[PDB]
């Protein structure tokens, strides 16, 4: 067996286990503890678990949320520093309060920061939102956005149905049996 | 400095004379309290009143118009 | 070991099929019960060949393959109720076909299902699905508009909505679609910044006249 | 078997079994106290979990609410953290109070923050609230927005009925049989 | 038996057994001392418990009270303190003296915080209540919001009878039998 | 070893023929199954010939090959739903033909799919194809715009679109494409600003744009 | 053997190796810990293997992103590099959601940074964006630029669909069949 990847975390190396078995490709994952995860397949499968790695660019960047780039631990912050941190936390609650409703299995929602004005003698611009979302399979995505839309408005004090973006996918297929051992 | 005007009245020409200092009453605005305004701009007058109530003239015309007597110690 | 010893002690919940092509045929009611039985055929638990299928799922292949062989008839829907024996529904006005002919397309779609003694074919009235239709918004009191064309009915319902409408609305919408499907009467469900829910007058000398149905919306400013 | 997980917590363990058992798959939870719980599957389900994980974003991400962004630990604190934390635990006493209500399982509810203006000279904007919640089977949800939006509507000094957005979904089916095992 | 939770405290283990009891789930309550409480059940019901723990979301986290976020011992306070403080212990008295009413089990009140604004300069604006109460079975509810009302009216110095919301409740049926015993 | 053994458990998601250049052919339903199969062979678990095989791949090449050799037939789309007898439709307008040479094509294509039995020739209707387009379009109530060409007919579908409609419009375009290809209709999409919002106007055969008080624009 | 290269990261391997394998040729590579890894090809491919690398310069750069100009460890941030930050973390978090869509392998976004002037004195400029993705075999690109350019029209407080740049493209044939050794 040949080594893909070492010094894993756990969530990296079962991303890379889902997209390798997505393609046929059987793999095998190791703990070494301190040394993290270790990614193995056979030889056959070698040259196309590389092209993949290539392709998907795995293992996966951490998630990045705005909050880090202004650590709270600081001994001064600006009020820009302060709003930053608000709207990056109601930007985390609201995508939390969107994977309860039914059939949701996840969604991602952007906020306008408008927090690089200054805000100097001069009215605030209006807020606009974005938000993605992935449904179950046999679901109504045209009578749906409706629920979407409705439930953001009301978050913010000025917010027209104009202003939000909505977009809705379904869930792929699934993948149930397991790949073929090499002959 | 602008011949085009015509005017028929008091009230006419004190309009117009009072928008000509807009364009100061503007920069005073700005710069200035809205609260501590709207308190001298009160107390011009609320030695005279027998009542409580404030809501009796709706607000787009006061905001606008605060006196520049009540703008300047503000400012 | 038989299939039906595997799936479960809720043996109810599912119907075990001998399908002329010497498969088993599991018959479930959704989504989730149908990966339910996936999992134990894809694990491997059976030996023998089957097969998992459900209503939405036939209709769909159904419909493909009639996209094919007669893209021009005109029907509503496949009813699975009794899945020995289904029920298929056929416009009246906008087909035109002989007893023969309904024959031959009977047996082309009892040889499209080998789980299925026969196909009934039934006619019914487009006047009636449409009259369903707005007798429905009429008893929910929904504000809507109706379009009219060659092949079909579009219900429009925009605007300002309030939270009770949009619930009722998508529970008689979903009520409907499982009776009569998407293909004869559409209903667009659309929130706008507009108070007056899609209405929309013009005013002139002899007062208020109602404007045509149309693309812009004047946005409220109240 | 294979493992899945490590060094779960408890409220994650038990949340990654219920999302296997709902899909056929007997799961196990092994406890190693101070390097928490472990999940383990056998082989021929192991494809299948690996799936599930993925599309479901497992294990669960732990709660937000903003009052974690502004601790009350500061050296310092400006009229803005004091607002948000005040604002932030409003949230919370509300939605513990709707649970008390007859038939709802859980809610959620959400605030116009409008705290990120710090209303310097500019004076305040009206609130707006959103609300989510879940029902017993049987309900009549048409006749129960009523009695939420009457309770909410005198929680503040000033809202409208038309400001208030309520979305309200029942009780999927019950899961009670167990999975098989594999052959 | 399967381990459901560990480390509970005394009233998280009451309200999980109370739950499970009313289903006809058997549970099993074990005192660990300094390391608390522990749940048990037996493996036929372990599916069932689980998805009932998942859609209660037990356990149960504690209450929430404003005064939390601005603990009266400290070194410092201002207004905007002292003042949360005040009000968030107005209302803990008020719903203790209701559940002192004929055929009140519990309740629960709610009062409009204007102290997110400082009221310096700014004209102070007017109160709004609300509140939720559980009556025993055979209560004139009709009859009994009157007094409520009565009652909440002169407790602040201006209040309308139109801003203030209640909403009342009946008890449940009583379980009072026993869960039978896996076979 | 036989090849289907090789494919997995679940038997029927695939389907293999015999061909007659004596090479198994594998027909897939879609990407992602193309794959899974092309890594059997691949990873050369099967030692005789063998291909994969799917629909938009063989409508691919067959077009190239009919571009060189007849290079002004007039045709819509070939369908595998049976592999073993595809059907081809022909414009019965745009092309006129003597069965002798509707013949000769058919025996050449044939000559192409060493896996198909026969192919059935039928002739399609144009003004069907257009009106079931402009019908689709008229039942989502989309607002559009139609062009007729000597060769074709365009939709074009353009403004400041919803979101609803984006939805419903890119629903239904995968649709009709599906059955009809895309070499007589095509569908164009065109989002673009909104001038009118806050903004005074008249409308109808002297319309123009008040931009503010005193600034007035005509447009063309 | 001869020696290619030595001392490279795992991300530098695996880009080497999979550009190798395209060309038909045959790598190797080696793990030596705390030095890194090496990669080594036969002699009849060594000049092949040269022509190339120099031909992608090879190995790969790190990835550079603007953060790293500002370092958020500093005594002092002025409002430039403050707002600078900013743009430069939502940046990514966009790249991060559209990757989240269905068909799209992997993205880039570019933001229109004003912020090269403190915006003082001067009235702020309208914002710009750009965009790149891949996307899977078969994919009609012309009706899925739309959609794109609807999401990212919300996430500002001011951008016209004049000014989204949009470009897309379709991943390459797959390499599975691996090359051939040397005779």
């Amino acid at each position: 067996d040949k080594d893909l990847l070492k010094g894993l975390d756990q969530e990296q190396a079962n991303e890379v286990i889902a997209v390798l078995q997505m393609h046929n490709i059987e793999a095998n994952k190791i703990d070494s503890g301190k040394l993290g995860y270790s990614i193995t397949v056979a030889e056959p499968d070698f040259t196309a678990a590389v092209y993949w790695i290539k392709t998907y660019q795995l293992p996966p960047r951490p998630r990045v949320e705005i909050a880090q780039m202004f650590p709270a631990d600081s001994l001064v912050s600006s009020p820009r520093a302060e709003k930053a941190r608000l709207y990056s936390a109601i930007e985390q609650r609201l995508e939390q309060s969107l994977q309860t409703m039914e059939g949701v299995l996840s969604a991602r929602v952007h906020i306008s920061y408008d927090i690089d004005a200054g805000e100097n003698g001069r009215p605030p611009k209006p807020v606009h939102l974005s938000a993605l979302a992935v449904y179950e399979r046999g679901s109504p995505l045209a009578h749906q956005i409706s629920d979407i839309k409705r439930f953001l408005k009301n978050s913010f004090a000025d917010v027209d149905y104009d202003n939000i973006s909505v977009v809705l996918s379904e869930r792929s297929d699934a993948q149930l049996q397991a790949p073929g051992t090499p002959v | 400095e602008d011949e085009d005007v015509t005017f028929n009245d008091i009230s006419s020409l004190s309009k117009h004379v009072d928008e000509g200092l807009d364009g100061y009453r503007d920069y005073l605005i700005k710069y200035s309290d809205r609260e501590l305004v709207q308190f001298f701009e009160n107390a011009q007058l609320k030695r005279q009143y027998g009542e409580e109530t404030e809501t009796v003239k709706r607000d787009k015309d006061e905001i606008e118009k605060p006196s520049i007597f009540a703008l300047l110690p503000a400012y | 070991a038989e299939l039906d010893s595997l799936l479960g002690q809720e043996k109810e919940r599912f119907q075990v099929l001998p399908g002329r092509d010497k498969m088993l045929y599991v018959a479930a009611q959704n989504e989730r019960d149908t990966l339910w039985a996936r999992q134990v055929l894809a694990r491997g638990d059976y030996d023998k060949n089957a097969r998992v299928i459900n209503e939405n799922e036939e209709n769909k292949r159904i419909s493909i393959w009639l996209d094919t062989y007669y893209p021009q008839l005109a029907y509503y829907r496949i009813h699975f109720d009794e899945p020995r024996k289904p029920v298929f529904w056929l416009s009246r006005q906008r087909n035109t076909m002989s007893k023969k002919e309904l024959e031959v397309l009977s047996q082309k779609l009892r040889a499209l299902m080998p789980y299925a003694d026969s196909v009934n074919i039934t006619l019914m009235d487009d006047v009636t699905a449409a009259g369903q239709a707005e007798a429905g918004l009429k008893q929910q009191a929904l504000p809507y508009s109706r379009r009219n064309h060659k092949g079909g009915v579009t219900f429009v319902i925009q605007g300002a909505l309030d939270d009770v409408e949009i619930l009722r609305a998508r529970q008689f919408v979903d009520s409907y679609y499982r009776t009569w499907g998407g293909r004869y009467v559409q209903f667009a469900i659309e929130l706008k910044d507009d108070w007056l829910k899609g209405r929309s007058f013009q005013y002139g000398a002899e007062g208020y006249i109602k404007m045509s149905p149309g693309h812009w919306y004047f946005p409220s400013p109240l």
